[PDB]
Parts: C-alpha cells; sequence; structure tokens
C-alpha cells in the first residue's frame, strides 16, 4: 500500500513462528523495540498489527517511536509507547520502474499531525496562502498528495523500500497467537516449573476447589499473585502455590 | 557498432570448461550492475542465461556464470555440453540506454 | 421524560476472579442517582441518539418488539457504518456500510443499499424480565455486558458479565436502536404515522469516567459498589477502603479554584528577518 | 497466455514508412514498459526504442533517431512503431519486448518478430 493510506491487518487465531522471515530478504533494518527478537518464538500475544506500506531508504529513518517529518507526521505516525518491531528491505527490482513508479504516493500536506496509527486518505487542496482554495489549487493552493517516482537511476536512498510493522499488543486473556512449541502432561503436588501461555514461575500445582466464572482466565490474591489458572489444554482450574522455602 | 566488445568466437570440448570476457565502457559495464548474459540461435528468441553480472534467471544451471571488472564482464560456463554451442551476447542497461554486447560464438566441438 | 437511574450498570471489568477483597478501578461507568431518558414503544420511527461514551440500555418487554440496533457515523453508505440484529434463532452481527433508507426499516426483513462488508459474525440469540445490556467501544473493541432479571426499575445491585468482545474498530458516533411487528408495512420513506405495535419501553444512560469500589464476595462476585466522586461520605469510604467509617474526622482531598482566564502579552517591534538571504547564500 | 504478437512488415522503398504493430495478450499492458528490438539479416540485436509503461515516456536509439516513432496503445494492449524515411539498413527482423516477469529494463517477454524489408 501506499504510506499515506496504510494498510491494516490483524493476525490472529493461528501460530507465529518467524523462521520464514528468516529465509527472507538481506534485511535493510531489522531494528525492533521492546522485544529481543531472537526470543520471538516464545511470543503468547494476544494480538499482532501488520501495517504495511513502502517508502525509499533515505525515509526509513522516519519509521520509529517519536519521530518527525512528513512521513510521521503526515503519513503514518507512531505512538512512544510501541512495544514490536520493524522490518524493512530494498524492493527496487520490483517496485521501481524506468520513468518512475508514480503509483506510489505519499501525503506532503496537512494542516495538523496524525495522531498514532491514523490515517488520512482526504485528497483535498490545501491552503498555504490566505485564500480559500474553493476545491481549487494553483498558486498557494495544493494537492495534498506527491508520488514518488521510483527510477532505477535513483541512489539506494531514493529506491523503494518494502517496510512491515509489527505491533504487539499485550493483554490478560488467551493468547489466540502463540509460538512454535510442544506441551507436556501436567504434574501436580510438587514444586514445578510451568509455563502457561506465557507465565513462568515456580511452585506447588493442585487442583482447585474455587468457582471460576466460564469468562475468567486468572486468579489473584491479594497484591496481584497468581493464584490460580485454568488449563490451556484441559481447561481445568489449578492452584498455584510456591513451593517451601525459609531461612535457616 | 556501440557494443560491449566480445570475443568472436570460443571453443570448447564437451565436458570442459571455458569462461567468456565482455568488455564494454566506464557508462555501461562499469557504471551499474545491470549486465546481462544472452544465450542465442538466431532464428529464435535469445534466451536470458545471465542478468545483473552475477544472477541466473529461473532454469539456468549453475554452469553458467557471470562476473564483471571495471568495464570488462565475464561469463564462464564450465561442463560444457553440446546444446551450450551456441551465440553469447553481453548487455548492459547504463539508464538512458541499453546495450548488448558483439557476441561469442562458442563451438562445442 | 425523565427518571434516576439507582445503583445499576455496575459490570465485572477485567474478567479475573478475586475472592472476598474491595478493589478500585477508574474506568467508564455509569454515575448513580442520574436521570435517564425514559421512552415508549408505540410509534415515533426512532430518533437517532448520540453515542457520547457509551450507553446503558435496559428495557422491559414479553413480546420481542425491540430486535435490534444500528450503529456507526453516519446512516450514509459513505461511511462503514455497522448492524447487529438478533433473532429467535440467533445473533447477527454485521459490518457492511449499508446505506440505510430515510428512516429505519421496521420489520419485510432488511432496507438498506449494496454492502461491502469487512467482518461478519453469528451466534446464538439473546434469550416482567428486565434485560439489562452496557455498549463500549473505546480502544478498537465494541464490547457487550448482559443480564436478564426477573421483576420500575428495581433498586437491587447486581453486576452485568461480559458477553461478547468484538475486535471491529469503525468509528462510532450516533447510535439508532431497531424495531419488529407482526404484519407491518416496510417503505423506504415513511412518516411519522408508523404501524401499529405492542406496548414496550426502554431506558438510555450516559456513561463517564469515573473511579468506583468495587466489593467482591468469598465467591468472586460483585456485591456492591461506591462512587468515589459522588459526595462526601461516599469519597470518605472510598478513601478508607472501607464501607464502614467509624466516628470522626477524615482528611479526605484538597480542591483548588481554577484559572478563568489566559492572557499573552508582547511587545510591539514587528519587523521581518532576513533568514533566506543566509541560507540562499551562493558561495559559504 | 502472456504473449507478444509483432505485425506489420513488407516490402517497402528506400525512405518510405511503415508502421509496426505489437499485440499484448494475458498481461495488463499498461503496467510494463515496452520495447523495439530489431536483428538485421546478418546482423546482432539492435535496440530500437523503448515506451514507459504509461506512454508519455518514449526512448529511441540514435541509429534510427528521427525516422522511427515508438507509441502504445495501452486501451488495446498494442504497441506500435512508426519507421518512416525507412533506409536500407532498416531491413531487419523486428521484436518487441518488455520485462514483465523480471524488471521494467528487462527484456523477459519477446514476441515471434516480425520481418521489414526495405528494398
Ligand atoms: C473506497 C472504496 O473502496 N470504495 C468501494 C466502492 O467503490 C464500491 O462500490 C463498494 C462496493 O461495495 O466498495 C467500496
Ligand atoms: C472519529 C471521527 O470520524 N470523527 C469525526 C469528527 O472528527 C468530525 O468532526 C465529524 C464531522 O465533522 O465526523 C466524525
Ligand atoms: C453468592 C452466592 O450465592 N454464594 C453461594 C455460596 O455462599 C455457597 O457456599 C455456595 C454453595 O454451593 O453457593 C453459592
Ligand atoms: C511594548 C510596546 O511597544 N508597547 C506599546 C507602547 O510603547 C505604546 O505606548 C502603546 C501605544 O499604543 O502601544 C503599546
Amino acid at each position: 500500500a501506499s504510506v499515506y493510506a496504510w494498510n491494516r491487518k490483524r493476525i490472529s487465531n493461528c501460530v507465529a513462528d518467524y523462521s520464514v522471515l528468516y529465509n527472507f530478504a538481506p534485511f535493510f533494518a531489522f531494528k525492533c523495540y521492546g522485544v529481543s527478537p531472537t526470543k520471538l518464538n516464545d511470543l503468547c500475544f494476544t494480538n499482532v498489527y501488520a501495517d504495511s506500506f513502502v517508502i525509499r531508504g533515505n525515509e526509513v529513518s522516519q519509521i520509529a517511536p517519536g519521530q518527525t517529518g512528513n512521513i510521521a507526521d503526515y503519513n503514518y505516525k507512531l505512538p512512544d509507547d510501541f512495544t514490536g518491531c520493524v522490518i524493512a528491505w530494498n524492493s527496487n527490482k520490483l517496485d521501481s520502474k524506468v520513468g518512475g513508479n508514480y503509483n506510489y504516493r505519499y501525503r506532503l500536506f496537512r494542516k495538523s499531525n496524525l495522531k498514532p496509527f491514523e490515517r488520512d486518505i482526504s485528497t483535498e487542496i490545501y491552503q498555504a496562502g490566505n485564500k480559500p482554495c474553493n476545491g481549487v489549487a494553483g498558486v498557494n493552493c495544493y494537492f495534498p498528495l506527491q508520488s514518488y517516482g521510483f527510477r532505477p537511476t535513483y541512489g539506494v536512498g531514493h529506491q523503494p523500500y518494502r517496510v512491515v510493522v509489527l505491533s504487539f499488543e499485550l493483554l490478560h486473556a488467551p493468547a489466540t497467537v502463540c509460538g512454535p512449541k510442544k506441551s507436556t502432561n501436567l504434574v501436580k503436588n510438587k514444586c514445578v516449573n510451568f509455563n502457561f501461555n506465557g507465565l513462568t514461575g515456580t511452585g506447588v500445582l493442585t487442583e482447585s476447589n474455587k468457582k471460576f466464572l466460564p469468562f475468567q482466565q486468572f486468579g489473584r490474591d491479594i497484591a496481584d499473585t497468581t493464584d490460580a489458572v485454568r488449563d490451556p489444554q484441559t481447561l481445568e482450574i489449578l492452584d498455584i502455590t510456591p513451593c517451601s522455602f525459609g531461612g535457616v | 557498432q556501440s557494443a560491449l566488445t566480445q570475443p568472436r568466437s570460443v571453443s570448447g570440448s564437451p565436458g570442459q570448461s571455458v569462461t567468456i570476457s565482455c568488455t564494454g565502457t566506464s557508462s555501461d559495464v562499469g557504471g551499474y550492475n545491470y549486465v546481462s548474459w544472452f544465450q542465442h540461435h538466431p532464428g529464435k528468441a535469445p534466451k536470458l542465461m545471465i542478468y545483473d553480472v552475477t544472477d541466473r534467471p529461473s532454469g539456468v544451471p549453475d554452469r553458467f556464470s557471470g562476473s564483471k571488472s571495471g568495464n570488462t564482464a565475464s561469463l564462464t560456463i564450465s561442463g560444457l555440453q553440446a546444446e551450450d554451442a551456441a551465440d553469447y551476447y553481453c548487455c548492459s542497461y547504463a539508464g538512458t540506454y541499453t546495450v548488448f554486447g558483439g557476441g561469442t560464438k562458442l563451438t562445442v566441438l | 421524560a425523565y427518571t434516576n437511574s439507582f445503583t445499576r450498570g455496575v459490570y465485572y471489568p477485567d474478567k479475573v476472579f478475586r475472592s472476598s477483597v474491595l478493589h478500585s478501578t477508574q474506568d467508564l461507568f455509569l454515575p448513580f442517582f442520574s436521570n435517564v431518558t425514559w421512552f415508549h414503544a408505540i410509534h415515533v420511527d426512532n430518533p437517532v441518539l448520540p453515542f457520547n461514551d457509551g450507553v446503558y440500555f435496559a428495557s422491559t418487554e414479553k413480546s420481542n418488539i425491540i430486535r435490534g440496533w444500528i450503529f456507526g457515523t453516519t446512516l450514509d453508505s459513505k461511511t462503514q457504518s455497522l448492524l447487529i440484529v438478533n433473532n429467535a434463532t440467533n445473533v447477527v452481527i454485521k459490518v457492511c456500510e449499508f446505506q440505510f433508507c430515510n428512516d429505519p426499516f421496521l420489520d419485510f426483513r432488511v432496507y438498506s443499499s449494496a454492502n461491502n462488508c469487512t467482518f461478519e459474525y453469528v451466534s446464538q440469540p439473546f434469550l416482567k424480565n428486565l434485560r439489562e445490556f452496557v455498549f463500549k467501544n473505546i480502544d478498537g473493541y465494541f464490547k457487550i455486558y448482559s443480564k436478564h432479571t426477573p421483576i420500575d426499575l428495581p433498586q437491587g445491585f447486581s453486576a452485568l458479565e461480559p458477553l461478547v468482545d468484538l475486535p471491529i474498530g469503525i468509528n462510532i458516533t450516533r447510535f439508532q436502536t431497531l424495531l419488529a411487528l407482526h404484519r407491518s408495512y416496510l417503505t423506504p420513506g415513511d412518516s411519522s404515522s408508523g404501524w401499529t405495535a405492542g406496548a414496550a419501553a426502554y431506558y438510555v444512560g450516559y456513561l463517564q469516567p469515573r473511579t468506583f469500589l468495587l466489593k467482591y464476595n468469598e465467591n468472586g462476585t460483585i456485591t456492591d459498589a461506591v462512587d468515589c466522586a459522588l459526595d462526601p461520605l461516599s469519597e470518605t469510604k472510598c478513601t478508607l477502603k472501607s464501607f464502614t467509617v467509624e466516628k470522626g474526622i477524615y482528611q479526605t482531598s484538597n480542591f483548588r479554584v481554577q484559572p478563568t482566564e489566559s492572557i499573552v502579552r508582547f511587545p510591539n517591534i514587528t519587523n521581518l528577518c532576513p533568514f533566506d538571504e543566509v541560507f540562499n547564500a551562493t558561495r559559504f | 497466455e502472456v504473449r507478444l504478437l509483432e505485425s506489420g512488415g513488407g516490402l517497402v522503398q528506400p525512405g518510405g514508412s511503415l508502421r509496426l504493430s505489437c499485440a499484448a495478450s494475458g498481461f495488463t499492458f499498461n503496467d510494463y514498459a515496452m520495447s523495439w528490438v530489431r536483428q538485421a539479416p546478418g546482423e546482432g540485436l539492435e535496440w530500437v526504442s523503448t515506451i514507459s509503461y504509461s506512454g508519455g515516456s518514449t526512448y529511441y536509439a540514435d541509429s534510427v533517431k528521427g525516422r522511427f516513432t515508438i507509441s502504445r496503445d495501452n486501451s488495446k494492449n498494442m504497441l506500435y512503431l512508426q519507421m518512416n524515411s525507412l533506409r536500407a539498413e532498416d531491413t531487419a527482423l523486428y521484436y518487441c519486448a518488455n520485462g514483465v516477469a523480471t524488471a521494467d529494463w528487462y527484456f523477459d517477454l519477446w514476441g515471434r518478430g516480425t520481418l521489414v524489408t526495405v528494398s
């Protein structure tokens, strides 16, 4: 998609193994933020949004938390709390054309900046002067979108780059997207290390005696201490108690 | 002509290797990496064997390889087979024009 | 008309179990003792009401005269409006930017233009009985809570449970309701004459950001709540984090009169500066 | 499937005029640059002219500059070459080509060729 009208795909109900993009192009940048990518196989995320668009290499610096510029302000804005990773790669051979690829456009003019993750596809004239443009351009009145015109004579900075920004959204419910792993038979009454949909801890597991309502997935005692959990396989409630410890 | 300068003829025996050179100018071979190599039999359409100095399109064996140094590009054919005998043309895209080499006739005796 | 809404509208906000503990949460709730509009289901078909932040919809009926709703930022097909219609067999929720008629069609099951759906969903149906609903759409999701109770609005306290979490992210700004009727004519445009229908009524209330002190019982169910910003006594309970306060004096909070105006004061020296004469230099 | 077809070759007298055509089929003609490449009897391939995917950009070889005119009809999936002042060195087999399967600047798609004879 063009950057001004960028595409959003929600990814869910599946397993996210990233060994595929590892057998993908020589990456121009893999700048990932707030998460180690090498650990992106034990992810357990609830929702993942895949925003997609194309720019030139010179403009990839604007694709970062808290950035500024024509793209960051009038085209694609990222929030300061971004939790995800940004993967980009040169797509010159497919997206550059002889006289320039004029099908890729971006917004040059906007009265105010976009809010994070906002989309403005308006094509209405811009007023740089003090004359009201009545749906007419010309002097001081401009069309707000401008084509990139990708040419094979451009430097790599001006060459087309395909960019995919994965935003990892956290939560407290079924990580409907999880990582390629496996399961193991459940163990009870022993101090055991457990990994329930991402929660790692230690303790003794016991059959629960409290009535969880069908819409609940977690249990807490005072001070957010995870006291119980429902099985992602047996959908059974389990009690968690830290195994014995003390001073000597 | 203005073509890239190639040997007019090279001969090889089946199973052996032959390297074919392509010398152009600083505006084509020495400018960009948009160098092509073509296999051709007069009477039929050429078949691309090498485009991008060293890259093979789909279906071209690794016996065909390409190289470039300065204004000179080089194609090397290993494991010569009887069907490799043909005319071979290098080619350079230079932005404002495309230019083919003058061609090397490969004969597999 | 008008009628004060009592202690109603509380719902489980986070679907995490807690037992015999008190918890304070800041979220969009229905302020206690607020008056709510009351309407009757005879004829005029029904006017549009804005969706400020969230609606608390209660209905006491026994013939399924109200069968759905319609939301979106506009009724024309110029925007991806939303459709939600219940039925005797299942519920049907749709988002297809269907252009609507001059009036919402009165069930002759549909009246709308072509569609370009982006999300579609179906599930089981929602069926003296007081049905309550809370509709909220803030974080890119549209959420529904509900409760069906035997029996005017009762003073009894009871919380709504999260029913559906939809992922649609459409910008909802106006909302309407949908009615139905037996052997009723249907036309793209009609006056306020309408068609005959049974006697029925529905109440509407608007949600606000408030701080609530929720009380969980030993079984994980909400039994009471206190609006932390209703009156001083409620604020004292909410501060001590205890429903019973003993005799004494308590320092609850602080107040400060807000500024009523803003003023700007600058000198009179105008004159432009030579900027494009140094950056445009021919030789540095 | 995806095809290019040249046409319009014949015997013509020196200094005359001819219009070549290239017929596209099986792809979005207006998405791709088009070029004319020829092969004169006894001679190698010679790039003649290139037109961009839109049609608003035409490139020609110096050896036939001025006298040759390239054009395309993106509505009809057709590419055209107008050769005027046809000389004897314009006798050749003429091909249209594009880069549908590689890049805009390559020749992976070819026609069958049209024979042009200048008396």
